[PDB]
C-alpha cells in the first residue's frame, strides 16, 4: 500500500494494483524401454530396470 | 591357389578330358575356350538358382566387361575341383567324348561337398505353432500374458 501524510488530499486518491506470477509446466520425463520374453536376460533385468527407472 | 580365373578352370577341365594339355602336346583352341567359358557360365547360373541353389561364391560376368575370360571366378579354395570336374563332364560331349568313370565320380563327390554346408545351414526347425501354449513353467511369459507361442 502507498502512503501519504497531510490534511488536504484532494485529487490525490490512489487506485489499486495487485501483481501476479505465472506458473506453468514442462514436458514429460519418460523411461521408454523394450521388453523381450524368450531371453532369460530380459526376464531378470526388467524387474530391476523398473526400480532403476524410479 | 594357382587356379584363380575362369580360364584356369576351363584349362583344368580340358586337361582332365585330355583335349588340350601338356601331357599331350595340344594347345587350347581359342574357339574351344569361349565355348567352354559359356558352358561354365550356363552351368553356374543353373546351379545358383537366383540364390536358392548351390552357393559357391562364383562371380557372374556382366555384359560390360570385354573379356569373360581373365576374371577371377571368386570360388572358395575347396570349390575349384568340384567346379572344374563338373565342367569337364559337361563339355565332354562338345568333342564327341565321354568323361571317364573317375571324372564322373569326382564330379558327384564334389557337388555333394559343395552343397553339404548349405544343407546343414538350411536344416532349420520351424517355430512352435500359434496354438501351442508356453506352459506354466515359463513363469515370466505366463505372468505377462504370453500363454501361447506366436508361430510363423
Amino acid at each position: 500500500s502507498p502512503t501519504q501524510e497531510g490534511w488536504d488530499l484532494t485529487d490525490k486518491a490512489t487506485g489499486l494494483l495487485e501483481l501476479n506470477v505465472a506458473v506453468n509446466m514442462g514436458e514429460p520425463d519418460n523411461d521408454f524401454f523394450q521388453l523381450r520374453a524368450d531371453d532369460l536376460r530380459d526376464e531378470t533385468a526388467y524387474r530391476r530396470r523398473i526400480q532403476s527407472a524410479a | 591357389m594357382q587356379i584363380k580365373t575362369k580360364g584356369d578352370l576351363v584349362r583344368a577341365a580340358l586337361r582332365k578330358l585330355g583335349v588340350a594339355s601338356d601331357a599331350t602336346l595340344t594347345d587350347v583352341e581359342p574357339q574351344s575356350m569361349q565355348d567352354a567359358v559359356d558352358d561354365l557360365e550356363a552351368m553356374m547360373a543353373e546351379w545358383y538358382q537366383d540364390g536358392k541353389g548351390i552357393i559357391t561364391g562364383y562371380v557372374f560376368s556382366d555384359d560390360e566387361n570385354p573379356p569373360a575370360e581373365g576374371d577371377d571366378h571368386g570360388l572358395r579354395s575347396s570349390a575349384v575341383s568340384a567346379v572344374f570336374h563338373n565342367l569337364a563332364c559337361r563339355i565332354a560331349p562338345d568333342y564327341a567324348l565321354e568323361a571317364t568313370a573317375k571324372i564322373i565320380a569326382t564330379a558327384k563327390y564334389g557337388k555333394e561337398l559343395l552343397y553339404k554346408q548349405t544343407a546343414i545351414s538350411r536344416a532349420k526347425r520351424a517355430p512352435y505353432p500359434s496354438r501351442m501354449p508356453t506352459g506354466s513353467g515359463n513363469s515370466f511369459a505366463n505372468l505377462n500374458e504370453w500363454h501361447y507361442f506366436p508361430g510363423e
